[PDB]
């Protein structure tokens, strides 16, 4: 399929910890989207794996609701619980659970063990969704934030910063991950996180309004 | 009915399962799925007495 | 130890606590009613003859 590229421009901030902080500036470490990165921007009209190196930020411009899903894991067809995640108008419904599916995931509008089985509200509802995917110690870990961008030519600059939905409580050797589509087209971004240092400014609300990267330019590192 | 694995290719993560046994092979033959010279099973068992 | 009291602060609903300059609980979540309550300490200071 065909591959561009695109500047990140500021963007892929999430929430460090569960503690409200407000009028602060914080200093943090974590696995972070550096700022003006170089992430792939994906045309999907057609598709080998992508690389999970150290947690996978992923966004969408679409409008039309067809990206919906993700796999993860390392070989990806049966013989290990992997992940299965399906977005439909109903439930959310999130699986561990294999399924020895095919190469080419198309979704109509016309398996084994399993682990997990939540069920929650629609994650999907001019609505740029972007998420983040991390593994540490055992632990899998997403966030999400939709945002209303409202010129749809690129990734927009500003900052929205991403809150935490749903830890899972296990997972083991994600290396690799694909998507599914939807058919009666899909365009998404991928860019790979990277432990670097950020100083998050809280306002008067506790939201994060702005953040500085301290290994991007000399000027950064004199602001942290 | 107890067993442990001797080697691996790398070390462990923390809270990390390995469920999965193939053949290791610490030569430039391979394996070819066959116990043979320079091919061990990974899985031994203790033998409590 | 300390005075507790209603507040106005925004908690966003995956936060519990609030923490200050010096990393002490400034605000807390009741665990039974979903209630943010602010914690000051009591009333001290130093005493001159
Ligand atoms: C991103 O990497 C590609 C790889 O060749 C390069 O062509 C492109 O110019 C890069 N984008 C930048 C540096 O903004
Ligand atoms: C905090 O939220 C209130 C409620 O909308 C808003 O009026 C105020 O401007 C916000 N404070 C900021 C943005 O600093
Ligand atoms: C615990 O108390 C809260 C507050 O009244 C109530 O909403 C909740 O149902 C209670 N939990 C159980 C298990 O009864």
């Amino acid at each position: 399929r065909t591959q561009s590229y695109t500047n990140s421009f500021t963007r892929g901030v999430y929430y460090p910890d569960k503690v409200f902080r407000s009028s602060v500036l914080h200093s943090t470490q974590d696995l972070f989207l550096p700022f003006f990165s170089n992430v792939t921007w994906f045309h999907a009209i057609h598709n080998p794996a992508l690389p999970f190196n150290d947690g996978v930020y992923f966004a969408s411009t679409e409008k039309s609701n067809i990206i919906r899903g993700w796999i993860f894991g390392t070989t990806l067809d049966s013989k290990t619980q992997s992940l299965l995640i399906v977005n439909n108008a109903t439930n959310v419904v999130i699986k561990v659970c294999e399924f020895q599916f095919c190469n080419d995931p198309f979704l109509d509008v016309y398996a084994n063990n399993c682990t997990f089985e939540y069920v929650s509200q629609p994650f999907l509802m001019k609505n740029l969704r972007e998420f983040v995917f991390k593994n540490i110690d055992g632990y899998f870990k997403i966030y999400s934030k939709h945002t209303p961008i409202n010129l749809e030519r690129d990734l927009p600059q500003g900052f929205s910063a991403l809150e935490p939905l749903v830890d899972l409580p296990i997972g083991i050797n994600i290396t690799r991950f694909q998507t599914l589509l939807a058919l009666h087209a899909a365009a998404y971004y991928v860019g790979y996180l990277q432990p670097r240092t950020f100083l998050l400014k809280y306002n008067e609300n506790g939201t994060i309004t702005d953040a500085v990267d301290c290994a991007l330019d000399p000027l950064s590192e004199t602001k942290c | 009915n107890y067993l442990y694995r001797l080697l691996r290719k790398s070390k462990l993560k923390p809270f990390e399962r390995d469920i999965s046994t193939e053949i290791y092979q610490a030569g430039n033959k391979p394996c070819n799925g066959v116990a043979g010279p320079n091919c061990y099973s990974p899985l031994q068992s203790y033998g409590f007495r | 130890t300390g005075v507790l009291t209603e507040s106005n602060k925004k908690f966003l609903p995956f936060q519990q606590f609030g923490r200050d300059i010096a990393d002490t609980t400034d605000a807390v979540r009741d665990p039974q009613t979903l209630e943010i309550l602010d914690i000051t300490p009591c009333s001290f200071g130093g005493v001159s003859v």
